[PDB]
């Protein structure tokens, strides 16, 4: 099955979901990765208040997220704060 | 901008003293017997035809298309200025050789060309060329000045 | 203002009296020059005749103005000239008070 | 005919002249370099934007800056700490209330991937109590007067007195105060201002020091002003390499300098005026001094004395933008402008400034690995590309980067549009927003709005850039490399590309850097090595080619060495001319090519 466009515009392949590449106007395809520039990374943050972070902060090497998974590919190593 | 608390030409005394010399005959010329060829340079002595201060010009080929010029006295006082640790390196140098002469001129050429550097005794006076093209002449207007350091 | 010498309330020892040194270049065909910085002026340097000289003097000149030649804050003494046919450059090595006239025929 | 004379006047010294005999700028720009080095390669960091002002009041003021530019997602990379940051004016101390755990602010910044300069001037407090006073009086590393006595002047502290930068030995002792150990509360991402350094004296001639003042070997101030601040530029300098090993590129900022200055860091044009002729003579004063070799130049942002209106403030920051060295910067008495305290539509312009900058990282990274080993200026005027155009020789509302970016930022109020100059016989220039081919050589006529930065890539030309715009360099220097390729009418383009760790001499001391060729010649896109020397680990690599003038293709190619040949989506624009490849994802490591068919 193909993934399709979360504002309805277009349909892309399902490899193309995460693939570290934008191919979404609005960034729909990428919710894991920092290849949209509208992007957003959802932070569950169990214990604490789950968050939204622009895309452009996933593997920034900064610890956005007080759960720290964010962070998951980038030699910053971010410990889970969210108490 | 407070102008008066910085100094006009007019108001540096040197300034004044050289911008006063107008453009005209220098009274400078180079002693084509003191003439010396060296392994980095040409050295040749200078002399002002009123007061009989004698400078040495120091006239170097460089590589990469270059010529240097220094003038200091010759035998001065004490010693003047040179500015150091601006250069990266002693620049390397081209061979000069004398390739025309007459009476009041010698003709150098920077190693086998194309550059030339042309030497005029009276006034004293320098051309360079490429080939027969006049790139640039020096002191061509008569106002190099050179105070010498008095007692 | 040879030897001692004042401006304003200071005073110049100056105790080896007038030693400064001056020299003239000529660049035919070209009509173009630019550099010696820092000045806030034109990138195309101007004439010099009618006016003052171009001085390279670090200085600190609180709120300084447009369109003039006073010396500013650094001084890098190269001049460039630019033709159609050719580029030249003129580096004068000296760390001292310096003063430039550019003039054109 | 026609004929320029020029004439040099000096107090002292020797005569002492170079003549450069060109033929080209190119070759005077090389002859000059021979003499006195190249723009030294300024850590990337220091190409990003810096965020200043006379001065943020404590830690918490600049935590709360950092923080401003995170929540207004406006990136920024290094945050400045002027003189009030001291106590009282003693350079290297902190003031004990306001910068009380200067670690753990400079720990903060870190942590967002951030960078920090404080100032430093060289004039130092007469003060028993002072520890820099104490040592400098008691080794007589101080200038002197005839007398013997040390000089004594007045400026920021009130009555100081100056190192004498001109003894190496004080040099030494300057270079060797930055270690971590003698500069307390500094950090790795702690980096310097020189300031004050003509040097300034309050109460002095001009407002700078006795002419017969004394230094090291007997020479008299008259001899040497003029390199007094390179001297001081080059000791902070080499005190920041030396603190770290030998291993970190240093960065600092100088007011004064001299022939050779470039060699040791930045310059800006001191204090500028929040004032239309001010943002426009930005351009003419760096310009000249990138045609000397200060290629690593700027102007305070915004002006530094007065308040500019929103809009001005706008157009300083389009303009600062695409300038060497980009920090917005203001005095004591001014209203704070962080960007992010104007209005929403004030704010958009600024901040797709500042992302247009970031993304032309690797560009502006480039441009000065060209200047740091060829000597060739960075920001350029338009006659330098165009020798042969004399309508150039006097433009100065215009400049280049590089030859591939040819620049006319917006400079009036009000404005509805600007005239652009695009040189070159049979020249091509693509308006960067548009996509718009223009045919040289013409004036044309660009309307413009408040979001308007009018940027034109030259016919023949490879820019790279990082789409991915994050908090800070540091963040983005990983990340993948999208291509600009601007068509020539022969369907040609070049472009170069340096990477390397981006802080250290690494490049230099183990050849760990990559510079690559990109070249476009008939359909096919091919990259190669321009250097074999270097090698560097990096995960970099192409996520998109973007090639402006061409036609569609019927299928795109991919070939890697190592890799089975693949195929690549694309996207054509046929009213632009304009084709995104999709993902090429080769490493910037490899040799690969890309063929249209
Ligand atoms: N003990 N001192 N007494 C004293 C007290 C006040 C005053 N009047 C105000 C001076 O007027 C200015 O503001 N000049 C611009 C200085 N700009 C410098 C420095 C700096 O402002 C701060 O480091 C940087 O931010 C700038 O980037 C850099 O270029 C004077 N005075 O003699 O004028 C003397
Ligand atoms: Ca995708
Ligand atoms: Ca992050």
């Amino acid at each position: 099955k193909p993934f399709t466009c979360l504002d309805g515009t277009a349909t892309i392949p399902f490899d193309q979901v995460n693939d570290d590449y934008c191919d979404c106007k609005d960034g729909s395809d990428e919710p894991g990765t920092a290849a949209c520039p509208n992007g957003s990374f959802h932070c569950t943050n169990t214990g604490y208040k789950p968050l939204y972070i622009l895309s452009s902060r996933v593997n920034d090497g900064v610890c956005d997220c007080c759960d720290g998974t964010d962070e998951y590919n980038s030699g910053t190593v971010c410990e889970n704060t969210c108490r | 901008v407070d102008r008066s608390n910085f100094k006009t030409c007019d108001e540096s005394s040197f300034c004044k003293r050289q911008r006063s010399i107008r453009p005209g005959l220098s009274p400078y010329r180079a002693l084509l017997d003191t003439l010396q060829l060296g392994p980095d340079a040409l050295t040749v002595h200078l002399i002002h035809e009123v007061t009989k201060v004698l400078l040495v010009l120091e006239l170097q080929g460089l590589q990469k298309d270059m010529t240097r010029i220094r003038i200091d006295e010759l035998e001065p006082r004490r010693p003047r200025y040179r500015v150091p640790d601006v250069l990266v390196a002693d620049p390397p140098t081209a061979r000069l050789s004398v390739s025309g002469r007459d009476d009041n001129s010698v003709e150098l050429t920077v190693a086998e060309g194309p550059y030339k550097i042309i030497l005029t005794a009276q006034p004293f006076r320098l051309d360079l060329l490429e080939d027969r093209s006049l790139l640039l002449s020096v002191n061509a207007r008569g106002l190099m000045a050179f105070e010498h350091q008095r007692a | 203002g040879a030897w001692e010498e004042t401006f304003k309330t200071h005073s110049d020892s100056k105790p080896y009296g007038p030693t400064s040194v001056g020299l003239d270049f000529s660049l035919p065909g070209m009509e173009h020059v630019y550099g010696i910085p820092e000045h806030a002026d034109s990138l195309r340097l101007k004439v010099t005749e009618g006016g003052e000289p171009y001085r390279l003097y670090n200085l600190d000149v609180f709120q300084y103005e447009l369109n003039n030649p006073m010396a500013l804050y650094g001084s890098v003494p190269v001049l460039l000239a630019h033709s159609f046919h050719r580029d030249l450059g003129i580096f004068w090595l000296n760390a001292a008070e310096t003063w430039v006239d550019i003039s054109s025929n | 005919t026609p004929q320029t004379d020029i004439r040099w006047m000096s107090e002292s010294g020797i005569i002492d002249v170079f003549l450069m005999l060109g033929p080209s700028v190119f070759d005077v720009f090389r002859q000059y370099a021979s003499l006195t080095g190249t723009q030294a390669l300024p850590p990337l960091f220091s190409l990003g934007y810096h965020q200043s002002r006379w001065n943020y009041r404590d830690e918490a003021d600049v935590l709360e800056v950092d923080q401003g530019f995170d929540d207004h997602n406006m990136p920024c990379d290094v945050i400045w700490l002027d003189i009030e940051h001291a106590d009282g004016k003693r350079y290297f101390t902190w003031d004990p209330t306001r910068f009380p755990q200067p670690l753990n602010m400079l720990e903060h910044l870190a942590s967002k991937r951030r960078k920090l300069v404080a100032i430093v001037d060289p004039h130092i407090k007469v003060d028993s109590g002072y520890r820099v006073h104490e040592e400098l009086r008691n080794h007589g590393l101080y200038v002197k007067t005839r007398d013997g006595s040390d000089y004594e002047g007045w400026c920021w502290p009130g009555s100081a007195s100056y190192p004498d930068f001109t003894n190496p030995r004080m040099r030494a002792w300057w270079s060797n105060m930055f270690s971590f150990d003698n500069y307390e509360g500094s950090a790795p991402n702690l980096y310097v201002w020189n300031d004050m350094n003509e040097p300034s004296v309050f109460n002095g001639p001009e407002v700078t020091m006795l002419k017969d003042a004394v230094h090291y070997g007997g020479w008299e101030h008259r001899d040497i002003h003029n390199i007094y601040g390179l001297y001081v530029h080059m000791a902070t300098a080499d005190g920041l390499i030396q603190r770290s090993g030998g291993i970190e590129r240093p960065f600092v900022l100088s007011r004064a300098f001299f022939s050779g200055s470039q060699r040791f860091g930045a310059v800006w044009t001191g204090d500028n005026t929040a004032e239309w002729d001010h943002l426009k003579i930005s351009i003419p004063m760096c310009l000249s001094l990138a045609l000397v070799g200060l290629s690593f130049c700027g102007a305070d942002v915004g002006g530094f004395f007065k308040n500019p209106e929103p809009e001005l403030l706008v157009r300083w920051y389009q303009m600062g933008a695409y300038q060497p060295f980009f920090r917005a910067h203001a005095h004591l008495d001014t209203g704070r402008r962080e960007p992010w305290l104007l209005a929403s539509q004030y704010q958009d312009a600024i901040r797709d400034a500042l992302f247009q900058r970031y993304s032309l990282l690797p560009f502006w990274y480039t441009l000065f690995y060209q200047a740091h080993k060829e000597g060739f200026p960075v920001m350029r005027p338009l006659w330098v590309q165009y020798p042969e155009d004399m309508s150039t020789f006097s433009i100065e509302d215009q400049f280049m980067l590089g030859d591939a970016l040819l620049i006319h930022p917006v400079s009036d109020a009000g404005a509805h549009g600007v005239q652009v100059y695009l040189p070159g016989q049979e020249e091509v220039w693509y308006d960067i927003q548009s996509y718009q081919k223009h045919h040289g050589p013409q004036t044309l006529y660009l309307p413009v709005t408040l979001s308007s930065i009018p940027v034109f890539q030259r016919g023949g030309t490879i820019v790279p850039r990082w789409m991915r715009v994050r908090r800070s360099s540091d963040c983005m220097k990983d990340d993948p490399i999208t291509l600009f390729v601007a068509l020539s009418p022969q369907g040609t383009a070049q472009g170069e590309l340096f990477l390397d760790d981006g802080h250290t001499f690494n490049y230099q001391t183990r050849h760990e850097f990559l510079l690559r060729r990109f070249s476009f010649s008939g359909s096919t896109l091919v990259s190669s090595s321009a250097d074999p020397k270097g090698h560097l680990e990096t995960p970099i690599w192409i996520e998109r080619v973007v090639i402006m003038g061409a036609g569609k293709p019927a299928a795109v190619v991919l070939q890697t060495k190592g890799s089975p040949e693949s195929r690549l989506s694309f996207q054509h624009d046929p009213e632009t001319s304009v084709l995104i490849l999709r993902k090429p994802g080769v490493s910037v490591a490899s040799d690969w090519s890309i063929h249209l068919r």
